[PDB]
């Protein structure tokens, strides 16, 4: 459970909540009242970011007639500034839900029917999530520069692996 | 209430009492002067401040000393 | 007796000096009912959320005039003939030539022209319709609602911050160097590369097409390179043309120096590298100090440790770092003292090296926008030193700065006071007395017999600089020196052109009348610090009162004895600086506007001609050019100088009512009071009506205080009034 | 209609709305207010002299 | 109860004195009981006329009858001046009548006089019906104001015009 | 566009009569 | 001059002035790790690899103002 | 009112996590 056999920082290097990788460099995993909130918070960040990536690796096989960018304003049923009070009601209402009592993701809006998964998938489901948040902001750098398209960089390495890199495209 | 507090280099020539507009002052024996007295101010209450005590005492770096606390309507001066 | 929640002893007052000191100490939280230092901090910092929100408020607010109110559409296109627009004018006080007289700049109703001069600050970083300029009134008014909600979060007693959390002077003063001030100038070159510098150019970046648009031609290539000069290479032109793209250029850091050709302003290129270069260089001053991770400097190491050998300083500046980290009024009066001097900065390099495109054009924006940031910078640094005298009081502690540099100052604090009092008395001696001198040639009809010093050391300067008009050929007038010839493809041509160019504020070809008004800027200088020094120094005590201390910063006095002690305390010495203050900002605002008059008409001797004796600054500038001031309104009629016209007479009537709280004292009035309490408790159908707060007659600190907050906006608002009215009034 | 100080409090308030949300559209008299008119003949000239 | 959002609690002043503390007061105005006396009767008398305002147009938007707006100003007889000297002096002995029905005895609408209840109305679930069909035909007047502002045409063919059209055709203008 | 008519008369006659009146009555407030 | 050999060779000499020579003069929640003999964790390196960088940066920008007038 | 009606839902929802941070501080 070590970054690099060196060291082992924190008080919470035992306490865990099943979802320990042992790493905390700059101090944010101290405070014990706090751990609570650091750890369901990394925990959101990567769900919502899981139906993030199925969603944007999933047009590449799938249709690729929505590009990326206009993705977000094209031709849809409601006009896409029309549609955002459907977002503001309906994300926040199942939100809320799951903010009540916090209790360590307590079924309330996201019941699950069963599947519970105490022993390392939940360490596992926190290693998914703690790389598909590197996936979004590798899906949000290197598409960024307004160079490959919904998702066609892999498909350029796996063709050109010394030469189309990072140092390597330089141009629009 | 103004805060009057006095200190031990006073000599007790009760000039300070006889100053005193309001009878905030009094002479109380202590055996540290020759006339064997020394100020004491009871009624800091009725004090309005007015330093009349201090113009008066001979001493250098006078040992009657009136500090300016909150005044209620006795410190004021007030007949309303 | 509910009102001063901070000061039960105000509670218990029956008198109406309750509400004026429930009032002006209730941010005096040092001194508050039950305060402690970790409540003392918490309730600092959510305030300083409260100035920011504040500041965002009222920034959106000058976005969002303009942006509905104003002619920023209509000013882009003409920027010179086209006079800005602040604020549209409803006052249903007003007759129809009253509305009929602002309507100008080709408005529809009644309008503001803006001297504020946030047109040409806004349409140099690439603002140009006013659908930009909503979004950012809109933008800011988010930002200020985060601040607001932020210090209403940061007080609830989950995230009330700990005691130590304030005090990590490293961790602070780590980030605000790196972050606050490195990557917000990084940030801020991000905006002029991306964004400010192509909109000159005639090319529309905004939030939809700014992740198409390439700043830079081949960009990102030379810095991962290395070939930084490719960024430099086709400037704008000598004959570009500001917001088009005719003789266009695609530099993007360029280092010119001197000034655009039409704007007369500063070049974007050299803008955008110069908030680069700090930038950099803060971040990088930004690894200095030890916080968390074994490397940097210790500020408890540094201080300490610079003690000079055989006693020069005493035992060094040991032991400053707990009297300053622990003092807030000794931070406080550090940043008044930085902020105040770079106050004043800003506005010595914006009249000679003007940033904004346009500027230096229009007069009146100029003539406020120096006149501002120099009386912004005088109450400014006049309270470094009044927090300065509170921390002698409150904060200092001679056990704990036993030898120190800051004891020494104690110490030797005759030799301060006395050495300033013979300086401050010397520059009065001999600037009045020259003066008056020229004043009596000039009376009996002999100008030659004038004392006309000529300031040999600052056109010795000048001319080292780069001014030939003297002919020093000293170092940069000097063409075959080595300043001259290690910079002629570097930074200086561009530099050299724009001194030697006669009409602009850059380096001011100065004579004798500016000779004798920089003595009397040193005057007022140095007579200022001593009022300043002096209520620092003798905050604690004198001969004449050795207690000072004990009875606190601002008191009034102590009494009729020991000869009598009207205005004793460091209070009242510092108050009596503010007149010097006013007057030594009021000398270099005179200096200012009328050599920039007499440069802008033409008549560029008949400041030199008159600037050497005081009638000519009677004659030729305050009754000379506040001709058309008076006349805003006669009756034949009136025009838009007129709200100018009555406000000069405002500013009179506020500045004379200060005399009242000033030459009449407290004493004279309660007695008065006394009379009108009689005759209201003894009024037939009057007696129905009676007081709940006794009423009182306004305390002796309460008198210098409303006294010379009367002198001060009276001034204020005199002096603005003949400043815009007489610029814009020619112009 | 009001007896207490709460219903004079809203009274007052009230009577405040009922003026001042009408003396922005109707009530401002043709000849008391003349913003509240149109646009006259001239006045959008340069602030004289120079620039 | 489910108030009126999830996790918040009612003010201390909504303990059921009125039936339904529904916990909607974040202006904390309804602490003081001589004012809450008059407030239930504002969230009475505002949906008392407004309830039968808004059946009695849209029972007849689209039968025989313009627009309420120019329902006003259309040119009856003995022109409304005068029928407002009726209309003002007829309403206020009403008005005068239960002017000491206010204050003194028997809080308005759940009176229940012999012409006023003929056939005997109740106690609990018949008190809530009537109040939640009060809300939203307050809410629907100023509705019906802001559709005919927004859209000129009638309020019945509004509902067609966002049948035919739930994505573009909205309020959203 | 009917907005400087409305919002001066708010402020300057009618929010500051809210601020004379509220910030008033606070100040007699005899502390309980 | 060279784009690749500079830049490298800049932070190679600077990552071992401090590793050779400077080690006792810089000398004078746990993250500090002495695993090279004298202390030399990535919090030093990255220390001496911002100066190795920074004047690698400023050797290949004077060398390219079109020359040096020095 | 596009812009007007669209800013006062988003109210409406910045509103209810305003009641959520009215009650979860103390
Ligand atoms: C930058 C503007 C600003 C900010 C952030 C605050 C902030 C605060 N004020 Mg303050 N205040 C201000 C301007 C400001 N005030 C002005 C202009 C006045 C009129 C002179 C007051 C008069 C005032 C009073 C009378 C009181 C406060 C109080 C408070 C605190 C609540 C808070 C620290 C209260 C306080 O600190 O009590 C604990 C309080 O009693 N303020
Ligand atoms: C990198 C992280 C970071 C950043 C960005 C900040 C940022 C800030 N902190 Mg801060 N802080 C941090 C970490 C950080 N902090 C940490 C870790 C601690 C704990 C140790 C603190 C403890 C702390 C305290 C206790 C306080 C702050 C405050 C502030 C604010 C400074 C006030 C201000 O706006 O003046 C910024 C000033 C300028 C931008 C002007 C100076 C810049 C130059 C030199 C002047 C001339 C150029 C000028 C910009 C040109 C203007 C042109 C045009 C804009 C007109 C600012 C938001 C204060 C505050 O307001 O509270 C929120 C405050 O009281 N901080
Ligand atoms: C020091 C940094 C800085 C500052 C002060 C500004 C200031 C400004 N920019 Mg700008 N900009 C910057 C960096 C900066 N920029 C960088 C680095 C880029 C490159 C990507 C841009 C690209 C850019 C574009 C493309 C445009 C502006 C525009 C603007 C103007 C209005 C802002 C706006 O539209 O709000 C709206 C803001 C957004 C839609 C998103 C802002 C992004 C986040 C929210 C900012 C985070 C900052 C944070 C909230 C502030 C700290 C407080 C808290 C801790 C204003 C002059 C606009 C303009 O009128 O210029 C002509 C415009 O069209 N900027
Ligand atoms: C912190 C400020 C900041 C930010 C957020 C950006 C952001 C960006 N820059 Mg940028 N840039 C900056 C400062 C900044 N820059 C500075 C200071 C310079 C001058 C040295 C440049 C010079 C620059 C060039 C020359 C280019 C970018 C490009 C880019 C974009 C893709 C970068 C990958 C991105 C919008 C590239 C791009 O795609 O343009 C949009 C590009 O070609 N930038
Ligand atoms: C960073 C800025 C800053 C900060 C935080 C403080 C903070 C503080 N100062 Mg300080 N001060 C500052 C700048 C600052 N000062 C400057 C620039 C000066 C020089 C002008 C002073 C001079 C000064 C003195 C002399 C004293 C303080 C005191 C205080 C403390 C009490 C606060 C107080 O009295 O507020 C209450 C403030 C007011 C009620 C405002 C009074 C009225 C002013 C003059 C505004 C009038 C403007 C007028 C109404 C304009 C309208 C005109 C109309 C026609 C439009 C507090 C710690 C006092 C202290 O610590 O006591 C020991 C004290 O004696 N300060
Ligand atoms: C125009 C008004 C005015 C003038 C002339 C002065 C002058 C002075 N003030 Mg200032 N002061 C003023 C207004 C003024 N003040 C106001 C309004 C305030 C606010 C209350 C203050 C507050 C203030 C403070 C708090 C301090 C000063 C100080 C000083 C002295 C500065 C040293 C100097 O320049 O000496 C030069 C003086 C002169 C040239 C005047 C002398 C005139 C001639 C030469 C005398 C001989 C002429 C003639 C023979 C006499 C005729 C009399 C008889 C024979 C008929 C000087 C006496 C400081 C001080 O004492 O420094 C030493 C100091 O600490 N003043
Ligand atoms: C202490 C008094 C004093 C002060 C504060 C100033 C202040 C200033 N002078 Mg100045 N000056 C003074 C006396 C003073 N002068 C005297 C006595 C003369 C000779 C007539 C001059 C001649 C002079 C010239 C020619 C110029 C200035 C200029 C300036 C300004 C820039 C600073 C500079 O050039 O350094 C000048 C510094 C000095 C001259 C040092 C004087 C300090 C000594 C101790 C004063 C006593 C002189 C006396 C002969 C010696 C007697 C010994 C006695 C101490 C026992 C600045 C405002 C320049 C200017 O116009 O700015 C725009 C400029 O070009 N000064
Ligand atoms: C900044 C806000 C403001 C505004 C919008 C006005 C508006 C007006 N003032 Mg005014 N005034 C103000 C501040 C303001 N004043 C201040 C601060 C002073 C003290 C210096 C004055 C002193 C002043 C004088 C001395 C006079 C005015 C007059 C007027 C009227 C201009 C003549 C025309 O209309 C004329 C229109 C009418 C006569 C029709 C009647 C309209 C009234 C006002 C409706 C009543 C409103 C409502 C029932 C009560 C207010 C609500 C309450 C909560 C306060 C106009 C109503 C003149 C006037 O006639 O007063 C009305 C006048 O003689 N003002
Ligand atoms: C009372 C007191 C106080 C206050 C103080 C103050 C207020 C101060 C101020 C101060 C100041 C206000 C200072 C200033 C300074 C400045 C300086 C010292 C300057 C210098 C300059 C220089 C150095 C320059 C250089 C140069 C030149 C020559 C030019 C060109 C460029 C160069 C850079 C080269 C306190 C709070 C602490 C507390 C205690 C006591
Ligand atoms: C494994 C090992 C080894 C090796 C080691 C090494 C080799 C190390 C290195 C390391 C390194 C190699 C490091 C580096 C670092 C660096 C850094 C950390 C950097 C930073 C940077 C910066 C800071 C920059 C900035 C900038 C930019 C961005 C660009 C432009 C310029 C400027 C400056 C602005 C040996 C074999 C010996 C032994 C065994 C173990
Ligand atoms: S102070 Fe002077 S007067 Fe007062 S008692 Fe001591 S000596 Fe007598
Ligand atoms: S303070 Fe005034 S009253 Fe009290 S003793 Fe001294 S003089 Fe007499
Ligand atoms: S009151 Fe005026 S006069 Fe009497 S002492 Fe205090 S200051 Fe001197």
């Amino acid at each position: 459970p070590t970054w690099l056999p060196g060291l082992n920082p924190p008080a919470h290097l035992k306490g865990a909540l099943a979802g320990d990788n042992g790493f905390d460099p700059l101090g944010l995993g101290q405070d014990e009242g706090r751990l609570k909130w650091y750890a369901e918070a990394e925990k959101t960040n990567g769900r919502w970011a899981m139906m993030a990536v199925a969603g944007i690796l999933g047009q590449e096989l799938l249709g690729v007639t929505p590009a990326w960018w206009e993705a977000g304003a094209k031709e849809y049923d409601i006009p896409a500034q029309a549609l955002t009070p459907i977002e503001f009601i309906v994300m926040g209402f199942l939100e809320i839900k799951r903010y009540q009592g916090f209790k360590q993701t307590g079924t309330s809006g996201f019941i699950n029917s069963a599947g519970m998964n105490s022993p390392s998938m939940a360490t596992k489901e926190v290693k998914n999530g703690r790389l598909a948040m590197v996936a979004f902001i590798g899906f949000c750098v290197q598409a960024l520069a307004t160079r490959t398209q919904p998702i066609e960089g892999l498909t350029a390495h796996l063709a050109d692996p010394f030469g189309k890199n990072i140092t390597y495209y330089l141009t629009h | 209430a103004h805060i009057v507090k006095i200190y031990d280099t006073c000599i007790g020539c009760t000039q300070c009492v006889r100053a005193c507009p309001l009878d905030v002052l009094e002479m109380v024996p202590w055996d540290g002067c020759k006339a064997s007295q020394m100020a004491s101010a009871p009624r800091t209450e009725d004090c309005v401040g007015c330093k009349r005590c201090e113009t008066a005492c001979p001493t250098d770096f006078l040992s009657v000393r009136v500090y300016l606390g909150s005044e209620s309507t006795r410190s004021m001066g007030l007949s309303y | 007796k509910l009102f001063p929640k901070f000061s039960q002893g105000l509670a218990q007052d029956p008198t109406t000096r309750r509400i004026w000191y429930g009032l002006a100490m209730a941010h005096d939280f040092e001194s508050h009912d039950g305060m402690t230092e970790e409540n003392l901090y918490q309730k600092i910092f959510a305030s300083h959320f409260g100035q920011l929100s504040i500041i965002f408020l009222w920034t959106s607010g000058n976005l969002f005039h303009v942006a509905w109110q104003g002619n920023f559409e209509q000013w882009v296109t003409d920027p010179v003939h086209i006079r800005p627009i602040a604020h549209a004018i409803w006052d249903p006080h007003f007759g129809q030539p009253a509305v009929e007289a602002f309507t100008r700049g080709g408005a529809s109703g009644p309008v503001n022209i803006s001297t504020s001069g946030v047109y040409q600050w806004w349409y140099t970083i690439g603002m140009r319709t006013n659908q930009d300029l909503y979004v950012g009134s809109v933008f800011l008014a988010l930002v200020s609602a985060i601040f607001l909600f932020a210090g209403w979060l940061h007080l609830q007693p989950n995230f009330q911050p700990s005691l130590s959390w304030f005090k990590d002077a490293e961790s602070r003063l780590n980030h605000h160097l790196s972050g606050l001030f490195g990557v917000s100038s990084l940030a801020w070159t991000g905006h002029l590369v991306h964004v400010a510098i192509p909109e000159s150019r005639g090319q529309h970046v905004g939030w939809d097409n700014f992740l198409s648009v390439l700043p830079h031609p081949q960009g990102l290539t030379p810095f991962f390179t290395g070939n930084w000069a490719a960024y430099a290479q086709s400037p704008d032109t000598a004959s570009h043309v500001f917001g088009t793209a005719q003789g266009s250029g695609q530099a993007i850091l360029t280092f010119l120096g001197g000034f655009h050709p039409q704007t007369q302003s500063l070049w974007l290129t050299d803008m955008a590298h110069h908030h680069l270069a700090i930038a950099v260089i803060f971040i990088v001053a930004g690894h200095m100090y030890r916080t968390n991770f074994g490397i940097g400097h210790r500020m408890q190491a540094i201080l300490e440790a610079h003690t000079p050998p055989s006693g020069s300083l005493g035992a060094g500046h040991k032991g400053l770092f707990d009297t300053v980290n622990n003092s807030l009024h000794f931070q406080l009066g550090l940043a008044l003292a930085s902020v105040g001097t770079i106050t004043s900065l800003v506005a010595q390099h914006m009249y000679s090296l003007p940033p904004y495109a346009f500027q230096a054009i229009d007069f009146t924006t100029q003539a406020a926008l120096y006149t501002h940031h120099q009386y912004i910078a005088g109450f400014i640094m006049c309270g470094a030193f009044a927090h300065g005298a509170i921390f002698f009081i409150r904060d200092y502690d001679p056990e704990q700065n036993k030898g120190n540099v800051l004891a020494r100052m104690l110490d030797h604090k005759e030799a301060l006071i006395s050495h300033l009092s013979w300086v401050s008395l010397f520059l009065g001696f001999h600037t009045l007395g020259l003066y008056v001198h020229n004043d009596v040639m000039q009376a009996f009809g002999t100008p030659e017999k004038q004392i006309l010093i000529e300031p040999v050391f600052a056109q010795w300067i000048q001319a080292a600089h780069g001014k030939a008009l003297y002919g020093f050929d000293f170092l940069l007038s000097s063409k075959t020196s080595a300043a001259f010839a290690n910079g002629q493809s570097l930074w200086l041509p561009g530099w050299l052109d724009a001194i030697n160019n006669n009409q602009n504020s850059l380096f001011l070809t100065i004579g004798p009348g500016d000779f004798l008004v920089h003595h009397a800027i040193a005057l007022g200088l140095h007579t200022t610090t001593l009022i300043l020094v002096k209520g620092a120094l003798d905050a604690r005590g004198s001969k004449l009162m050795p207690d000072k201390k004990d009875f606190g910063y601002s008191f009034p006095c102590d009494g009729p004895g020991r000869g009598g002690t009207c205005d004793i305390s460091a209070y009242d010495a510092f108050y009596l600086a503010v007149f010097w203050m006013l007057n030594t900002i009021g000398w270099v605002t005179f200096y200012w506007h009328w050599k920039h008059l007499t440069l802008w008409q033409g008549n560029v001797a008949q400041f030199d001609e008159s600037s050497t004796y005081l009638m000519g600054w009677l004659r030729d500038y305050l009754w000379l050019n506040s001709s058309q001031l008076i006349n805003g309104y006669n009756p034949f009629g009136m025009n838009s100088l007129s709200v100018w016209a009555w406000t000069f007479l405002f500013g009179h009537l506020i500045y004379a009512t200060g005399f009242m709280f000033l030459i009449s004292w407290r004493g004279y009035w309660q007695e008065l009071i006394e009379t009108l309490v009689w005759a209201h408790e003894k009024t037939p159908l009057a007696n129905l009506v009676y007081w709940k707060d006794k009423p009182v007659a306004l305390s002796i600190v309460q008198a210098r205080l409303v006294g010379l907050a009367h002198f001060s906006v009276g001034y204020i608002f005199t002096y603005a009034a003949f400043l815009i009215a007489s610029t814009s009034g020619r112009f | 209609i009001i007896s207490r100080r709460e219903s004079l409090r809203a009274l007052v308030a009230l009577s405040g709305i009922a003026a001042i949300v009408t003396y922005g559209l109707k009530g401002a008299k043709d000849a008391d207010l003349p913003i509240t008119k149109g646009p006259q003949t001239t006045g959008e000239n340069g602030k004289g002299g120079s620039v | 109860r489910p108030m009126w959002y999830p996790g918040a609690t009612a003010p201390a002043h909504l303990d059921g004195s009125m039936l339904g503390d529904y916990g909607f007061d974040p202006l904390r105005l309804g602490v003081n009981k001589d004012n809450l006396k008059w407030f239930r009767e504002a969230e009475l008398t505002n949906g008392r006329w407004a309830m039968a305002a808004v059946v009695g147009i849209l029972f007849t938007d689209a039968v025989g009858l313009p627009k309420f707006w120019t329902a006003g100003a259309e040119k009856y007889a003995l022109d409304n001046q005068t029928l407002a000297l009726i209309e003002v002096a007829v309403f206020a002995v009403l008005e005068g009548k239960r002017y000491e029905i206010y204050k003194k005895t028997g809080e308005t609408g759940f009176l229940s006089f012999a012409p006023f209840d003929p056939m005997g109305m109740k106690s609990e679930e018949m008190k809530l019906k009537e109040l939640k069909n009060g809300r939203l035909a307050m809410l629907a007047f100023l509705g019906f104001c802001s559709q005919a502002a927004v859209y000129g045409k009638g309020p019945i063919e509004t509902l067609q015009l966002h049948l035919a059209d739930p994505g573009h055709n909205n309020i959203y203008t | 566009s009917w907005a400087p008519s409305v919002f001066v008369p708010l402020t300057g006659l009618v929010l500051p009569a809210i601020a004379m009146a509220t910030l008033f009555v606070y100040i007699e407030k005899e502390a309980p | 001059l060279d784009p690749q050999i500079v830049i490298s060779g800049s932070t190679a000499a600077f990552l071992a002035i401090g590793r050779f020579v400077f080690l006792g003069y810089q000398r004078r929640s746990t993250i500090f790790a002495t695993n090279d003999p004298a202390g030399f964790n990535i919090i030093d390196v990255a220390g001496w690899g911002a100066l190795g960088h920074a004047v690698g940066f400023a050797v290949l920008a004077i060398n390219s103002l079109q020359g040096a007038n020095l | 009112a596009a812009a007007a009606a669209a800013a006062a839902a988003a109210a409406a929802a910045a509103a209810a996590a305003a009641a959520a941070a009215a009650a979860a501080a103390a």
